[PDB]
RNA sequence: AGAUACCGUCGUAGUUCCGACCAUAAACGAUGCCGACUGGCGAUGCGGCGGCGUUAUUCCCAUGACCCGCCGGGCAGCUUCCGGGAAACCAAAGUCUUUGGGUUCCGGGGGGAGUAUGGUUGCAAAGCUGAAACUUAAAGGAAUUGACGGAAGGGCACCACC
């Protein structure tokens, strides 16, 4: 990630990350959270400096590839924005995923079948998703977070700024890190992109979902 | 034990504000411990708004609203229902109960 | 610890946080091991061995376990000092 | 107002590192100060420091490590025999194996370990550990 | 204390001079009021006539005649 | 008062996410099937059982109901969790780039591209909503 | 018993004592 | 009979993966299966009960009591337990506060005083801990001198493997929940208090569930 | 039941002003003052600095009125595992057995008692100063679970009513 430029963010990405809007933060601003924006722009919106956006994705990433077990490594949701974007995002690298209605107490109560003991936890929203940063702080457990400009950072040990709103956008990082979870590891070359395509990490919206079934019969 | 943090009053910076008198009773109450409540009303609701409109020579006349200002004491706010005591935690919150009809 | 005898007496040595040198308890449940892992620069792959640290969880209760964990990185080189 | 010049720097760069900062600013910088601060830095309780002489009561920026537990400042500066130093450096130091007593002597600003050397006391400042 | 002067020393001792007398025990101590009420005097015993034999009741639930004399 | 405990509701649940395809509509004939799929020990609960399972029917094809397994329509749902349409919603060349964000690329190498349209800056800060 | 009531009825008490004593002087 | 794990943590200590308690002291792993203490420390570690408190809560029918028991657990070596539990059963409240202290014991560091010859036989430092009101302290002695403190903490001193020591207690010392929990928190404190010894950098040992992740997707779950 | 009370009708002193006295209030933030340090967040009042745009004189600059920020201190608020506290709670009630920035006042179980007495101030009412004998094993603080309420909100019963 330090100055190899095998691993700096390619001219492809960027397209990605403009059209999908996740370089638009929020309106406010987490005093935590100044160390990743480049400026507030008028109409009262920040900008993500996308370039330390590209730095933590790909030090999230490390700390992932270095867990030798690909399935301890839970990837929650809560929000309705996350879910079909970790599901695929466990399949893709193996790990373990939770959507929507984390029941407290899956990491601190044996008797439990929903007993899960993974060694990273990797969650869309610390909002959202407030519940399970708690538990991670009753076992040893590392946190990466797709935190945005409002997220706070308690018991976030490692953030990805970025806009957690958007669904294109949510979409965009949890296929992101896919591809660099697997290009650590030898799974797909660099050379040539990723076969899968970030339109399917995204969150269908009930209503889409059958106005482009007509458009399809 | 302290209950309310600002002593069920909004007097912050004075030392001493001017009381007023209750509407029920005449108790003198500070004015920023009275519990105020602004009623608009209309002189006529239902049963006389529509026959007092045909009755009216000048047809399509608004009706005068009435504009009176309230102000209890916590007794007889409380006894007329105007407020009510809440929970430990219900009782921190301070924005107006919802407003749609 | 030593003794005037030079012996090695204590049954063990505790961790040290990687941020704020505040010995982590045996208690420290909030503390976290997180690894970090290097890559080869010319293949781009993973190598095999770590950059291990230790956050307390103090300082993860407060807010500053990412951005600790950010300057550990520019320190080692793993995060690019032109961030 | 400002009386003791020297507690208001100790208290300072105390709050400082329970909070963990890196490096803590103190306000007025005196020659009793960066006295008491070198006592400290050659045990490696603190950092490498920096003053920031202006025309006036300069600032003094000091690197912290965390390895400083308390540097406590006892006013007033009672005056210390070579009879009483052991006594108050047995309800003041938490143990006999490290933290130290800066104490003022005629020849110059020491521990208490070097007024032990030296055999000579005088009045004490602080104490540090 | 509060007041820690090096040349506060007059002011530290009247201090505890003066508020000394708010202790129960000491003002009792340090004053005749208790020394002249007791009838011994300050002395362990003492001997007396007794004139005659009293009995006094208990007061609380503990209930009884307690026999005593009129020394 | 006409409700139905949770002996009758839980059990209900188990057969229609077991046997989902046997079990029809009217309750005489989903009331015949239960005492072979479920051995039930009264009469009542075998109506009252089959009496509620007749009722999720008529939620069931009216769509999907929260607590339940049926392995028709959550395959439903995976055929629309794999959805990839033709082209991208990031295969733009119509990217609304606003003014003050290219000098961020343009501080970075990736400053001047081609497919990036920049935009006007809607003048007069006005984002904030009304106090009280 | 108020101690409002116990610092109004002390008050009377006193001021016949001072009444009681002057007309000895 | 035999014990089944539960925690992977539990998978690990029953098949003599880890060598001993105190690396899992050393990542500060919590401990919530009391039988991995007994394989370690199993023989020459002892109990204590300390005091039955019979507490009471008011019912529209007379008194509800339930009985609290105190326990004090450790080996006389280098580590101490305290476990609390309330049952409506004395004999369950006992049985069942002996598996909390288990779950609760912790490494005490024991040091010298002045002069570093033998074996520690004192705490290192001037440390101290508190709950509610009471505010225990605990003072290094030199050797030979005894544990110099009230019947109370003395038990826990003494199944904590030090013999001398002075104390200090502020407070209301009589409620024995408070009283054993604060010496309790001063004791856990010397692993905690950083002392010039303890200043060379930490070389980073590989974590137990690290250092085993094979093991773990070989045989169970 | 009685009401020398609550309720109602009158109504004196008073309530108002001027000039002298009085010096007490739950005179309360029940929280001495001065100084330093230790999280954010959105507002607000006054002054200053900067900045698109809008609107007034109109004839624009400059001034007003909004709009976006920054600085000082001011009354506050929200938030939190700063830390503290018996807890309620507190960015102070924190930096306290890791105990010492400076300095005033002031407390030592409950009563007796702010009483007696002496002194002093005042026209008086009273204020300030201020004991003891004797009596007593508790008084008290915060919080919990119950019971209770001529407290409130929902619901029920012909051993309740309609």
């Amino acid at each position: 990630s330090g100055a190899l430029d095998v691993l700096q963010m390619k001219e492809e990405d960027v397209l990605k990350f403009l059209a999908a809007g996740t370089h638009l933060g929020g309106t406010n601003l987490d005093f935590q959270m100044e160390q990743y924006i480049y400026k507030r722009k008028s109409d009262g919106i920040y900008i993500i400096n996308l370039k330390r956006t590209w730095e933590k994705l790909l030090l999230a990433a490390r700390a992932i590839v270095a867990i030798e077990n690909p399935a301890d490594v839970s990837v929650i949701s809560s929000r309705n924005t996350g879910q079909r974007a970790v599901l695929k995002f466990a399949a893709a690298t193996g790990a373990t995923p939770i959507a929507g209605r984390f029941t407290p107490g899956t990491f601190t109560n044996q008797i439990q079948t929903a007993f899960r003991e993974p060694r990273l936890l990797v969650v869309t929203d610390p909002r959202a998703d407030h519940q399970p940063l708690t538990e991670a702080s009753y076992v040893n457990l590392p946190t990466i977070a797709l935190c945005n400009t409002d997220s706070p950072l308690r018991y976030v040990d490692i953030a990805i700024p970025c806009n957690n709103k958007g669904a294109h956008s949510v979409g965009l990082m949890w296929w992101m890190l896919a591809r660099e979870v697997l290009r650590m590891r030898g799974t797909i070359s660099r050379e040539h992109p990723w076969e899968v395509m970030p339109d399917l990490y995204f969150y269908r919206d009930p209503e889409e979902i059958e106005k482009e079934e007509q458009a399809a019969a | 034990t302290k209950k309310r943090r600002n002593n069920g009053r909004a007097k912050k910076g004075r030392g001493h504000v001017q009381p007023i008198r209750c509407t029920n009773c005449a108790r003198c109450v500070p004015k920023d411990k009275a519990i105020k409540k602004f009623v608009i009303r209309n002189i006529v609701e239902a049963a006389a708004v529509r026959d007092i409109s045909e009755a009216s020579v000048f047809d399509a006349y608004v009706l005068p609203k009435l504009y009176v200002k309230l102000h209890y004491c916590v007794s007889c706010a409380i006894h007329s229902k105007v407020v009510r005591n809440r929970s430990r935690e219900a009782r921190k919150d301070r924005t107006p109960p919802p407003r749609f009809r | 610890m030593q003794n005037d005898a030079g012996e090695f007496v204590d049954l063990y040595v505790p961790r040290k946080c990687s941020a704020s040198n505040r010995i982590i308890g045996a208690k420290d449940h909030a503390s976290i091991q997180m690894n970090v892992a290097e890559v080869d620069k010319v293949t781009g792959r993973f190598n095999g061995q770590f950059k291990t640290y230790a956050i307390c969880g103090a300082i993860r209760r407060m807010g500053e376990s990412d951005d600790s964990i950010l300057r550990l990185a520019k320190a080692d080189g793993i995060v690019s000092k032109n961030f | 107002v400002r009386m003791n010049v020297l507690a208001d720097a100790l208290k300072s760069i105390n709050n400082a590192e329970k909070r963990g900062k890196r490096q803590v600013l103190i306000r007025p910088c005196s020659k009793v100060i960066v006295r008491f601060l070198t006592v400290m830095m050659k045990h490696g309780y603190i950092g490498e420091f920096e003053i920031i002489d202006d025309h006036r009561a300069g600032k003094i920026v000091v690197n912290l490590t965390g390895r400083l537990n308390k540097c406590g400042v006892i006013s007033p500066r009672f005056d210390v025999q070579l009879k009483d130093l052991e006594k108050w450096q047995n309800n003041l130091l938490p143990s006999r194996q490290f933290g130290f007593i800066v104490l003022t002597t005629s020849a110059g600003i020491m521990d208490h370990e070097e007024a032990r050397r030296k055999h000579t006391g005088g009045k004490i400042l602080g104490f540090f550990f | 204390g509060k007041c820690r002067g090096l040349r506060t020393a007059r002011k530290l001792r009247s201090h505890r001079r003066d508020q000394k007398w708010h202790d129960k025990q000491y003002k009792k101590a340090h004053l005749g009021t208790a020394l002249k009420a007791n009838p011994f005097g300050g002395a362990s015993h003492a001997k007396g006539i007794v004139l005659e034999k009293v009995g006094v009741e208990a007061k609380q639930p503990n209930s009884a005649i307690r026999k005593c004399v009129r020394v | 008062g006409r409700v139905r405990t949770k002996t009758v509701k839980k059990a209900a649940r188990v057969i229609i996410e077991k046997y989902y395809t046997r079990l029809g509509n009217d309750f005489h004939t989903n009331k015949r099937v239960c005492e072979e799929i479920a051995i039930i020990p009264s009469k009542k609960l075998r109506n009252k059982i089959a009496g509620y399972v007749t009722h999720l029917m008529k939620r069931i094809q009216r769509g999907p109901v929260r607590g339940i397994s049926i392995k028709l329509q959550e395959e439903e749902r995976e055929r629309r969790d794999n959805y990839v349409p033709e082209v991208s919603a990031l295969d733009q060349e119509i990217i609304e780039v606003d003014p003050d964000t290219k000098e961020m690329l343009k501080l970075l190498d990736f400053g001047s591209l081609s497919n990036l349209q920049v935009t006007q800056p809607t003048v007069g800060m006005n984002f904030k909503t009304p106090r009280g | 018993m108020r101690a409002k009531w116990r610092k109004k009825r002390m008050r009377r008490l006193k001021r016949k004592r001072r009444k009681m004593r002057q007309r000895s002087k | 009979k035999e014990w089944l794990p539960v925690t992977k943590l539990g998978r690990l200590v029953k098949d003599m993966k880890i060598k001993s308690l105190e690396e899992i002291y050393l990542f500060s792993l919590p401990i919530k299966e009391s039988e991995i203490i007994d394989f370690f420390l199993g023989a020459s570690l002892k109990d204590e009960v300390l005091k039955i408190m019979p507490v009471q809560k008011q019912t529209r029918a007379g008194q509800r009591t339930r009985f609290k028991a105190f326990v004090a657990i450790g080996d006389y070596n280098g580590h101490v337990g305290l476990g609390v539990k309330c049952s409506k059963e004395v004999a369950t409240a006992i049985r069942g506060a002996i598996i909390l202290a288990k779950l609760s014991i912790v490494p005490v560091r024991r040091g010298y005083w002045g002069n570093k010859i033998g074996k520690p036989h004192t705490v290192p430092c001037k440390v101290t801990g508190r709950c509610g009101s009471v505010l225990v302290r605990l003072i290094p002695a030199p050797r030979g001198t005894g544990i110099v403190s009230a019947p109370v903490p003395k038990k826990l001193l003494m199944m904590a493997g030090i013999d001398d020591c002075y104390t200090s207690a502020r407070g209301c010392t009589a409620t024995l929940g408070n009283f054993a929990k604060a010496t309790f928190d001063a004791i856990s404190k010397t692993y905690s208090y950083l002392t010039p010894d303890l200043w060379k950098e930490t070389v980073f040992t590989k974590s137990p569930y690290q250092e085993f992740t094979d093991h773990l997707v070989k045989t169970h779950t």
